[PDB]
């Protein structure tokens, strides 16, 4: 799920499927 | 950043990590 183009929701969707428990910061500008 | 790297590009497994806790 993560080789492809991810905007918006779906690229926060990655980011939390794959810290999980680290979390993460999604900074878009 | 994250945007052009994972949404104008194709993102990466490496790449996203980048922005984990």
């Amino acid at each position: 799920f993560v080789n492809q183009h991810l905007c918006g929701s779906h690229l926060v969707e990655a980011l939390y499927l794959v810290c999980g428990e680290r979390g993460f910061f999604y900074t878009p500008k | 950043g994250i945007v052009e790297q994972c949404c104008t590009s194709i993102c990466s497994l490496y790449q996203l990590e980048n922005y984990c806790g």
